[PDB]
């Protein structure tokens, strides 16, 4: 376990958070500092390293999670609340997650507890007949975080035994979009504005925009939200994404082997015909991209929305041998040029 | 099952 | 088994700069479960509870009171807010929900439960408007509460059955803080003023501490804030912190043997190297700190953003035996000091 190493991995599939890749670094690092040779300290107490992840939708969340899954050697899990049901309802119950870790540790005590554990949507378990996936989630998880010895069925049962791995020593990241979370930072940080000649008079978005406003953020502001202090005190740390740059959307579209130029490109290739994107074609995209305040996963939108004309009319056109995408093209007004 | 809560 | 000499000194270990606060619990804790032990085998019967309310400023050290004495004490603690709090059946909560977050604590208490505490935070919050469901009306319902009753609660939450819990036994804390108090107890006992020429400005706001005044509290002045008289004597002790001091957080981070300061000492002793904070690098924190009128909360905010830098370069750094912070370090002007 390096920093400086697991940071290059992680900019290969993730770009535009600089200084989240640090936070991850450190206090991944020193989770397990603590489980190899640690609690030997002569200072009791020490506090448990957590991640507590927030940023907007399409911020690639789940992208870091799935990187880190593959460059770590232990195992990794992708357990969210959305159907989280607790007091073993016909939903699903907290346990699972414990179950699905072993699955993925191949019954490896000794192995699961040096786990991480990550959840997304937490948003959603916000307290407001009965509740089932309200304030009651945050129970149920409470006593997974601040740290207790469960029972699972090693099997699931054939005898009534049961395992009794620890959880104090297994991490967990808890993170999601959270919806909402700027207008009640707003209020702290804008404290009023001024009316006179020297007070200076805020114009319509200069610092209320999403970037800039969660690295601020306090304990005592997701209170509010509906979230539980206890469970907020157990994860002093936070990370805190950008919301995109323009320099990453080009990026995106060319250094990654997913990217959605390419994947038109084999879609025509099979036709027997060949596809192009100039680089003034890909930054005017990213304008439009970033107004419509979706991320990445919103660019599909923008692609497919210019190349309607240009996949409908392609099969009964003759003798196109490769289509040129001018910068015009994004606009609208001039189609595609064709070439013989 | 279905919960019918509101407030005046 | 405990006394309130050796209580008050695990207490002081992890809290200081309140000495009345000590002595106010000790003595309640102490007689509280006397109480227990002896029951009601003595010829009085029935012998009356005595409730905690207290009153002091915004992160001024209520909640690590009832915390660390949960952990001596060991008895289940829970934490829980009284904003959300609504009157008798409306869209944002009802009182049956605090019952049941106690029993959570083991999930299985019939003689175990009683025994336990309790804490509530943000009382001001509920303070008869005088122009409802947010004031006075909240407050009637606690009354059968606090004064011993016993509500239904499913175990685990599954039986066809409930189970019966006191609540006379259970102690109950109700802290919170109490702003703009200072001016109607500074008319009634200290004197008139603020706002005319011989009168007394407010001059020292952080020169003086307003916890003097506080001292001379009474439950008189409590009607004026809005709470009702009933409410108040079910509360009869009272427990007031003073402020915080400058010179305080320098010692809330060398004294108490769970400090910040001694955490990352220990993380690297594993690691083989020395760790170092100079008195210089710890009064630039206390500005800080009372620069965003958050108190100790929003410590580590300071500490994590500064060394970010250093903790992920350290694994990669070499033959690095000291690390030496400067206050220059701290406004972010300058880089921490290594030696080899
Ligand atoms: N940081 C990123 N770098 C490169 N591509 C990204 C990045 N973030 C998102 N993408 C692209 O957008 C797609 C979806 O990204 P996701 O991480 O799933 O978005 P998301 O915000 O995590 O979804 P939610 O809000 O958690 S449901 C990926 O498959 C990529 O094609
Ligand atoms: N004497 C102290 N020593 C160490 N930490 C303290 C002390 N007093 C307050 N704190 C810090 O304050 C925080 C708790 O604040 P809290 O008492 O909940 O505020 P409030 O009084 O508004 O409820 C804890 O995180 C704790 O670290």
């Amino acid at each position: 376990p390096t920093p400086h190493e697991i940071r290059n991995h992680l900019d290969d599939y993730v770009i535009g958070q600089e200084q989240a890749k640090k936070v991850l670094a450190v206090a991944v690092y020193n989770h397990y500092k603590r489980l190899r040779n640690g609690d030997t300290s002569n200072g009791v107490e020490l506090g448990k390293s957590n991640i507590l992840l927030i940023g907007p939708t399409g911020s690639g969340k789940t992208l870091l999670a799935e990187t880190l899954a593959r460059l770590l050697d232990v195992p990794f899990t992708m357990a969210d609340a959305t159907t989280l049901t607790e007091a073993g309802y016909v939903g699903e119950d907290v346990e699972n997650i414990i179950q699905k870790l072993l699955q993925k540790s191949d019954y490896d005590v000794q192995k699961a507890q040096r786990g991480i554990v990550y959840i997304d949507q937490i948003d959603k378990i916000s307290r407001k007949t009965r509740d089932v996936s309200g304030e009651g989630v945050q129970q149920a998880l409470l006593k997974l975080i601040e740290g207790t010895v469960a029972a699972v069925p090693p099997q699931g049962g054939r005898q009534q035994e049961f395992l009794q791995v620890d959880t104090s020593k297994i991490l967990f990241i808890c993170g999601g979009a959270f919806a909402g979370l700027d207008k009640v930072i707003s209020h702290r940080v804008e404290t009023g504005s001024g009316i006179g000649f020297g007070a200076t008079v805020k114009a319509k978005s200069d610092k209320a925009s999403e970037g800039e406003l969660l690295a601020q953020v306090e304990p005592e502001d997701l209170i509010k939200f509906g979230l539980i202090p206890e469970f907020i005190g157990r994860l002093p740390v936070v990370a805190t994404l950008n919301e995109l740059s323009e320099e990453a959307l080009i990026q995106i579209l060319k250094e990654p082997k997913n990217a959605l130029t390419k994947q038109y490109q084999a879609l025509f290739n099979l036709e027997g015909v060949d596809l192009e994107f100039r680089d003034e074609a890909l930054d005017a995209i990213a304008k439009k991209a970033m107004a419509r305040k979706t991320g990445a996963r919103g660019l599909r939108s923008i692609v497919e929305a210019a190349l309607l004309d240009t996949m409908y009319d392609l099969p009964s056109m003759e003798d196109v041998e490769k289509v040129v995408i001018d910068e015009s093209v994004i606009d609208g007004q001039s189609e595609p040029l064709l070439i013989y | 099952x279905x919960x019918x809560r509101x407030x005046x």
